[PDB]
């Protein structure tokens, strides 16, 4: 019953915030780390942030540090991503990614979102 | 309490011991595996 769906996301004015978020259902969710990688419309893939499983260690590109936010809540089971003052060239595909080993970060991607 | 200063000495090797591996063991398993030995102020507490 691994599922992983979205929501948000529509028209932001250059200016503007816009808080993402993410269900996740079927796994134990407590012992992954979860990570959003987007996807431009020229085909073109290109990586977000990550979070580890207890929500203390994060990881940013340099490209965009400083700017974005991202949070993890256990009870909750579901994933946020928090932006503010965005740019032109954000215009693009959003998704939700599990890792693969337990425990991890940083390996490979097996069950996406849509 | 009488006994631990004719024992001190064996404690401060293990102390020794604990840091010689916590500082081993922080720069081995530190890019993957970030929240167990990460920082060396908590793989102290995973060695322990």
């Amino acid at each position: 019953e691994v599922q992983l769906v979205e929501s948000g996301g529509g028209l932001v004015k250059p200016g503007g915030s816009l808080k993402l978020s993410c269900a996740a259902s079927g796994f134990t969710f407590s012992n992954y780390a979860m990570s959003w990688v987007r996807q431009t419309p020229e085909k073109r893939l290109e990586w977000v942030a990550t979070i580890s499983n207890g929500g203390r260690y994060t990881y940013y590109p340099d490209s965009v540090k400083g700017r974005f936010t991202i949070s993890r809540d256990n009870a909750k089971n579901s994933l946020y991503l928090q932006m503010s003052s965005l740019r032109s060239e954000d215009t693009a595909m959003y998704y939700c990614a599990r890792h693969l080993y337990r425990y991890d970060v940083g390996g490979a991607l097996d069950y996406w979102g849509q | 309490i009488s006994v631990i200063p004719g024992m001190l000495s064996v404690i401060a090797l293990m102390t020794l011991f604990f840091y010689i591996f916590a500082i081993m063991a922080t720069q081995l398993f530190g890019e993957r595996f970030p929240e167990w030995f990460g920082t060396l102020g908590e793989s102290f507490y995973t060695l322990f």
